[PDB]
């Protein structure tokens, strides 16, 4: 591994889980216009985790 | 310079388009901005480049469901869909 | 055949009507590229509709985040805490 | 295949060191520290956040906060 | 004040009749029927929805479900 890209996924004030976007392939490293492209495409996964994590309790 | 009209065939092309140019459109439709649609007209019931009310919906799903204000947001725009003149909602309960 | 980028990119206009223009009222690019995202967002809002997935959802999910990124792996971890220590197992490993 | 993690036996870790157990639960109260800033699915249920009575016992004087200090 | 239903003080209903209380609940059976019908949110909960405790002891062969009939 070379390059390294990740997050956490927040409910309230607790982690549910982490994601990682390890090797770009073309650039040196990760540009920094994908960082907000990042967050706002994982705002509809966000959603199903926290329903997972509800139906769980 | 114009020699480069290989591009006769759209194979290398969109291609590149998609490769260099996605991001910036994926990110700013799922930015804050409003939908772009007349609502007076109600014009060939839609197109398919028109259909952008499903990005509008998608919109609100972001943070703190008021479970009030969405329904609401979404009536609003099925009444034009269906054009019809008023719409209402039901709760269920049992005593 | 090769990539000559230089700076034109006036090539992105009105296109007449050409080949693989199949939806009724695409005139660039840009609405070929934003009609598809929103099919695809679509789908996978219908597959919430009963018993959550939550495996399944969130593949797919991965799977067009890899691509867009144009990295190579992607993955998730999920969080536990056992006698008072946290810690974080794995759950989906090399989705590409 | 081998799963993608090339481990068949059992779950590994990185770490190792001498086992931490933990403490059993003595004491038990109805109060919580005051709420933060964000909050998320199921942090509304009554009874189970503040100090189990209203903030206008505890401080009278907040009552008729709307009007000022002239009369 | 408008209200969106031109009623103030207290709900209206269109039909009224002599009321009716509900019965205890005595008996407290354990078993349920079998499950039908799509599943949505809140359901597959271990303890409840289930009959007796497993279906082996309810069905002692279906052990051998995946032999086929000569055996």
């Amino acid at each position: 591994t070379r390059n390294i890209l990740a997050t956490p996924i927040m409910n309230g004030k607790d982690v549910v889980a982490v994601i990682m976007a390890v090797n770009k392939l073309d650039g040196p490293c990760f540009t920094s216009e994908d960082e907000d492209v990042f967050l706002k495409y994982l705002n509809f996964g966000t959603l199903n985790l926290k329903i997972y994590h509800l139906s769980y309790l | 310079e114009v020699e480069k009209f290989l591009d006769s065939n759209v194979s290398f092309a969109k291609q590149y388009y998609n490769l260099r140019y996605r991001a910036k459109v994926i990110s700013d439709l799922l930015g804050p901005r409003e939908a772009a649609v007349d609502f007076s007209n109600y014009h060939a019931l839609n197109s398919v480049e028109e259909s952008e009310i499903i990005f509008d919906l998608l919109r609100d799903f972001q943070d703190n469901l008021q479970a009030e204000k969405c329904v609401f947001n979404v009536m609003k725009k099925l009444c034009f869909l269906l054009q019809a003149d008023r719409m209402s909602l039901f709760m269920y309960r049992a005593r | 055949a090769d990539q000559y980028f230089g700076r034109k990119l006036s090539p992105e206009d009105v296109a007449n009507a050409c080949e693989d223009g199949c939806p009724e009222g695409c005139t660039s690019f840009r609405e070929l590229c934003q009609v598809e995202e929103s099919a695809a967002l679509f789908e996978l809002v219908q597959d919430m509709q009963e018993n959550v997935n939550m495996e399944r959802v969130v593949f797919k999910i991965l799977r067009r985040l890899c691509s867009i990124l144009h990295a190579d792996r992607c993955s998730l971890f999920m969080y536990r805490q056992r006698n008072g220590v946290a810690e974080l197992a794995t759950r989906l490993f090399s989705v590409q | 295949i081998r799963s993608a993690t090339r481990v068949m036996g059992g779950p590994v870790t990185p770490r190792k060191g001498p086992p931490k157990f933990k403490q059993r639960q003595t004491r038990q109260f109805k109060s919580k520290p005051p709420k933060k800033g964000v909050q998320g699915f199921g942090d509304d249920i009554p009874g189970m956040e503040g100090l189990g009575t209203d903030i206008t016992v505890i401080c009278p004087w907040e009552a008729f906060n709307h009007l000022e200090l002239h009369e």
